[PDB]
C-alpha cells in the first residue's frame, strides 16, 4: 500500500499567515492526490482534487502544487474558520491510503499552568471511593506533562486524563488528571502531590496536601 | 412490461473482410417471451445461435444471440427484436464505432 | 465468502395446463447445472466441467426434485391467479432466487429465499430466517400460509444443512482474471464537437468502472456508457464516451478501473 | 443440490 | 445540492454486529461509487473499501475483509456498511463519500462506541480548595456514567466565562468527566456557585452546590 507522509503533525501559525502543509508518498502517485478538511467538530469537506483543482465552494485561498512524490496545500491569508485538521489522500493505486494528519493551531504567548489540586468530597468518600482531582489550566503550548505522587511514591495506576482543545478566545490549552483508588488506601496515606511538566519552567509545578490538615 | 435494451457488435475488432462473430446482446427484459432475427441486408441470417436464457437480481432476463459473419464494405448487418413492452419491433444496425 | 444460488422461472403458457419451468444453479456465480422442462427428456444437466464427476444417483435425485418443482410452481402459478383474481387464458411469470452464503467458518453466513410475481417482488424470507417480507396483501395471503405450516423453519433446515454441504462439496473443485485492454476512439458528432470513445475489452470478471476526466474532474453526470456486454469468448467488453469541443481532445482523460490492473489505466487520444 | 418446496402459494 | 445523511449513533456489544447507512440524495445513486472511511478516537483516516451501487462489486482495504460488509439499496438510494464480531477496536466514527479517486461529498459521520456497559447516571461530586491568590478555581467531578452525552453547566447557565469542561474518558468501562470554573477569591465563597449535571439517558438532573473548607 502506498504510504502518505505529512510533516508534522501539529502546525502553529498566526491569522493572516502563508501556511504550507507538506505530503510525501512512498512512490510516484501522478498528481492524483488529493486534501480534506476535517474541522474541530466533525464535517469533512473535500478542498483540493487533483494536486491543483479547486473543489467547487472551497474559497480560492486554498491552493495545491506538487508532483511525483511530493504535494502541498497552501493557504494564503489563514482565517479562523480555517483552523482544522487536513489531510491527504492518494488516488494512484488500491488501496487509497490518508496522510496522517497535520492539525492546525494559532500561535500565541507561552502560559505557565495554573495548577489546582482537590482532595475527595465528602459524598465520595462516604460513597466509599477517592478520586483526587488536579487542573492545569490555560498553559501554552499544548505539550504538558503530570506525575501522581502518593506520600512521595510515585503512582501511575487509576489516572485518568483529559485535554481540551485550544481555547476559541485566549488559544490556551487546559488539561484536567484524577486520582482514583478506594477509599481505605486514600485514607491510610495523608500526602498527595501532582506535578506538571512544561517548557515555562526547568522545575515542575507541584501542588500538593496533607489529608490530616 | 420492461423495455429491452440491445446491442449489436462484433466479437472482436472488425477488418472488411475477416472472419468474425456478430451479437446482438439482449437485456433487461421482461415478460422473457421475445423474437430475435438476425439479418444481412435484411434477409435472415440462417445458423443463429441461441444462448439459454437467465434473469439477474433484477428479476429481468437476458439473451444473447451471434452468428458468425464477414463484414465487407456494402455489407448491412441488423438484430431485429420484438417484445411486447414497446412500439413495434426494434430494429438495431449494427455500427463500427459502438 | 463462498455462494450457491438457485434462479426458477415458471411461465404459465396460454394453452396446456403445463406451464414451462427453467431452475439454473450457480456456484459463485458461475452456472454449474441447469433444468429446462421444454427439452424432450427434461433432466438437470452439468454446465461446469467439474460436475462430471457426480454419477448417475445425482442426476436422478435432482431430475426428480426439479420435476416436483415444477408441480409446486404450477400450483402456485394457478393459486395466484385466484388471489389477483385474474383471467386463466394469459401467461404469467413467477420467479425464484435461494441458496445459501459459506463463510470463512464453513457456517451458514447468510441464506436467501425470494419471490417474484410479473417481474416485481412479491414475498421473501428475512434475513433472521424467521419472518417474511410480503410486498402486497396477496403475498401476504401467502405469508400466513407460510407461517402456519412453519415454511421458514424448514427451508432453515435445508440452508443450515443439504445447501452448505453441498455447496463445500462443489468449492472441493471449482479462480481466473483477465485485464482490459483498453483504448480511445474519436468520432466527428457535431460541428464543432467530437465524441470521445472509451473502449475497454477482453476483461475478466465483469465488474469494471470506466470514468471520464476533464483535467482530473469526473464527467460522470454528462457521460454516455453501454452495459458490460460478453464477447462471446470469455471476456468482456464496455464503452464510455463524452462529447467535448473539437480541437480539445487532450484535456480530457479515460480512468479504467478492473480487479487485474496492477494499477488503474490512464489514456487519452 | 436443490430444495423442494413444500407448502405452496 | 449533493447530501449524504447517515444514521445516528450505535453502541453495540462486544462480539455482536451492527449495520449503519448512508442515503444519497442530490444526484444519480448509482452513477458514483460510495466509500466508507474509519477514525478512531485520535487517529487520522482510514480507507475501508468502496462499493458500486449499479451493479452491488465491493472492493477493500485488505485489513477490513473480514470485518466489513458492504451493500446498497438502490430503491432506497442507500448504502450500508455492516461490521461483524466487534471489538473495541471497531469503536470509531464512520463516515461514507462519494465518487472515484477523491471523495466529492461526505457524510456526517456515524458514531460506534463498542461497550458491555449499561446505563448507569452518574455519580456529581463538587470540588472545593483546602486549607490565596487573587482568584479561585472550584471543580464538578462526574463519575461512573454511560453512555454519552452529559451536559454541564455552572450557575445554570450564567457563570459561563473560566470554565473548562473536560472530554469524557473510559473509567474502566464507564466514562467520567470534570469541570472547572475560576472566580474572583472576593466571589466565591461570599455568592453560590453550584454545577448542574443532566445525564439524558437516565432523566438524571443533580445540581451539587460547592460549599468551602474541602
Ligand atoms: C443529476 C443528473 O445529471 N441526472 C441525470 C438525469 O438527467 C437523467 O434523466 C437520469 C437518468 O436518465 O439520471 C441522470
Amino acid at each position: 500500500l502506498i504510504s502518505m507522509t505529512q510533516t508534522p503533525s501539529s502546525l502553529s501559525a498566526s491569522l493572516g499567515d502563508r501556511v504550507t502543509i507538506s505530503c510525501r508518498a512512498s512512490q510516484d502517485i501522478s498528481n492524483y492526490l488529493n486534501w480534506y478538511q476535517q474541522k474541530p467538530d466533525g464535517p469533512v469537506k473535500l478542498l483540493i482534487y487533483y494536486t491543483s483543482r479547486l473543489h467547487s465552494g472551497v474559497p480560492s485561498r486554498f491552493s495545491g502544487s506538487g508532483s511525483g512524490t511530493d504535494y502541498s496545500l497552501t493557504i494564503s491569508n489563514l482565517e479562523q474558520e480555517d483552523i482544522a485538521t487536513y489531510f491527504c489522500q492518494q488516488g494512484n493505486t488500491f488501496p487509497w491510503t490518508f496522510g496522517g494528519g497535520t492539525k492546525l493551531e494559532i500561535k500565541r504567548a507561552d502560559a505557565a499552568p495554573t495548577v489546582s489540586i482537590f482532595p475527595p468530597s465528602s459524598e465520595q468518600l462516604t460513597s466509599g471511593g477517592a478520586s483526587v482531582v488536579c487542573f492545569l489550566n490555560n498553559f501554552y503550548p499544548k505539550d504538558i506533562n503530570v506525575k501522581w505522587k502518593i506520600d512521595g511514591s510515585e503512582r501511575q495506576n487509576g489516572v485518568l486524563n483529559s485535554w481540551t482543545d485550544q481555547d476559541s478566545k485566549d488559544s490556551t490549552y487546559s488539561m484536567s488528571s484524577t486520582l482514583t483508588l478506594t477509599k481505605d488506601e486514600y485514607e491510610r496515606h495523608n500526602s498527595y502531590t501532582c506535578e506538571a511538566t512544561h517548557k515555562t519552567s526547568t522545575s515542575p509545578i507541584v501542588k500538593s496536601f496533607n489529608r490530616n490538615e | 412490461q420492461k423495455t429491452p435494451q440491445i446491442q449489436v457488435y462484433s466479437r472482436h475488432p472488425p477488418e472488411n473482410g475477416k472472419p468474425n462473430i456478430l451479437n446482438c446482446y439482449v437485456t433487461q427484459f421482461h415478460p422473457p417471451h421475445i423474437e430475435i432475427q438476425m439479418l444481412k441486408n435484411g434477409k435472415k441470417i440462417p445458423k443463429v445461435e441461441m444462448s439459454d436464457m437467465s434473469f439477474s437480481k433484477d428479476w429481468s432476463f437476458y439473451i444473447l444471440a451471434h452468428t458468425e459473419f464477414t463484414p465487407t464494405e456494402t455489407d448491412t448487418y441488423a438484430c431485429r427484436v420484438k417484445h411486447a413492452s414497446m412500439a413495434e419491433p426494434k430494429t438495431v444496425y449494427w455500427d463500427r464505432d459502438m | 465468502p463462498h455462494s450457491m444460488r438457485y434462479f426458477e422461472t415458471a411461465v404459465s403458457r396460454p394453452g396446456l395446463e403445463e406451464p414451462r419451468y427453467i431452475s439454473v444453479g450457480y456456484v459463485d456465480n458461475k452456472e454449474f447445472v441447469r433444468f429446462d422442462s421444454d427439452a424432450e427428456n427434461p433432466r438437470y444437466e452439468p454446465r461446469a466441467p467439474w460436475m462430471e464427476q457426480e454419477g448417475p444417483e445425482y442426476w436422478e435425485r435432482e431430475t426428480q426434485k426439479a420435476k416436483g418443482q415444477e408441480q409446486w410452481f404450477r400450483v402456485s402459478l394457478r393459486n395466484l391467479l385466484g388471489y389477483y383474481n385474474q383471467s386463466a387464458g394469459g401467461s404469467h411469470t413467477l420467479q425464484q432466487m435461494s441458496g445459501c452464503d459459506l463463510g470463512s467458518d464453513w457456517r451458514l453466513l447468510r441464506g436467501y429465499l425470494q419471490f417474484a410475481y410479473e417481474g416485481r417482488d412479491y414475498i421473501a424470507l428475512n434475513e433472521d430466517l424467521k419472518t417474511w417480507t410480503a410486498a402486497d396483501m396477496a403475498a401476504q395471503i401467502t405469508r400466513r400460509k407460510w407461517e402456519q405450516s412453519g415454511a421458514a423453519e424448514h427451508y432453515k433446515a435445508y440452508l443450515e444443512g443439504e445447501c452448505v454441504e453441498w455447496l463445500h462439496r462443489y468449492l472441493k473443485n471449482g479462480l481466473r482474471t483477465d485485464s482490459p485492454k483498453a483504448h480511445v476512439t474519436h468520432h466527428p458528432r457535431s460541428k464543432g464537437e467530437v465524441t470521445l470513445r472509451c473502449w475497454a475489452l477482453g476483461f475478466y470478471p465483469a465488474d469494471i468502472t470506466l470514468t471520464w476526466q476533464l483535467n482530473g474532474e469526473e464527467l460522470t453526470q454528462d457521460m454516455e456508457l453501454v452495459e458490460t456486454r460478453p464477447a462471446g469468448d470469455g471476456t468482456f467488453q464496455k464503452w464510455a464516451s463524452v462529447v467535448v469541443p473539437l480541437g480539445k481532445e487532450q484535456n480530457y482523460t479515460c480512468r479504467v478501473y478492473h480487479e487485474g490492473l496492477p494499477e488503474p489505466l490512464t489514456l487519452r487520444w | 443440490a436443490s430444495n423442494e418446496n413444500m407448502e405452496t402459494m | 445540492s449533493v447530501q449524504l445523511q447517515q444514521s445516528g449513533a450505535e453502541l453495540a456489544k462486544p462480539g455482536a454486529s451492527v449495520k449503519m447507512s448512508c442515503k444519497a440524495s442530490g444526484y444519480n445513486f448509482t452513477t458514483y461509487w460510495m466509500h466508507w472511511v474509519r477514525q478512531r478516537p485520535g487517529q487520522g483516516l482510514e480507507w475501508i473499501g468502496y462499493i458500486n451501487p449499479s451493479s452491488g462489486y465491493t472492493e477493500f482495504n485488505q485489513k477490513f475483509k473480514g470485518k466489513a460488509t458492504l451493500t446498497a439499496d438502490k430503491s432506497s438510494n442507500t448504502a450500508y456498511i455492516q461490521l461483524t464480531s466487534l471489538t473495541s477496536d471497531d469503536s470509531a466514527i464512520y463516515y461514507c463519500a462519494r465518487s472515484f479517486y477523491y471523495f466529492d461529498y461526505w457524510g456526517q459521520g456515524t458514531t460506534l462506541t463498542v461497550s458491555s456497559a449499561k446505563t448507569t447516571a452518574p455519580s456529581v461530586y463538587p470540588l472545593a480548595p483546602v486549607c490565596t491568590g487573587s482568584s479561585v478555581t472550584l471543580g464538578c467531578l462526574v463519575k461512573g456514567y454511560f453512555p454519552e452525552p452529559v451536559t454541564l453547566t455552572w450557575n445554570s447557565g450564567s457563570l459561563s466565562s473560566g470554565v473548562h469542561t473536560f472530554p469524557a474518558v473510559l473509567q474502566s468501562d464507564l466514562y467520567t468527566l470534570s469541570s472547572s470554573v475560576t472566580v474572583t477569591s472576593s466571589t466565591w465563597p461570599s455568592q453560590s456557585i453550584t454545577c448542574n449535571v443532566a445525564h439524558p439517558a437516565s432523566s438524571t438532573k443533580v445540581d451539587k452546590k460547592i460549599e468551602p473548607v474541602g
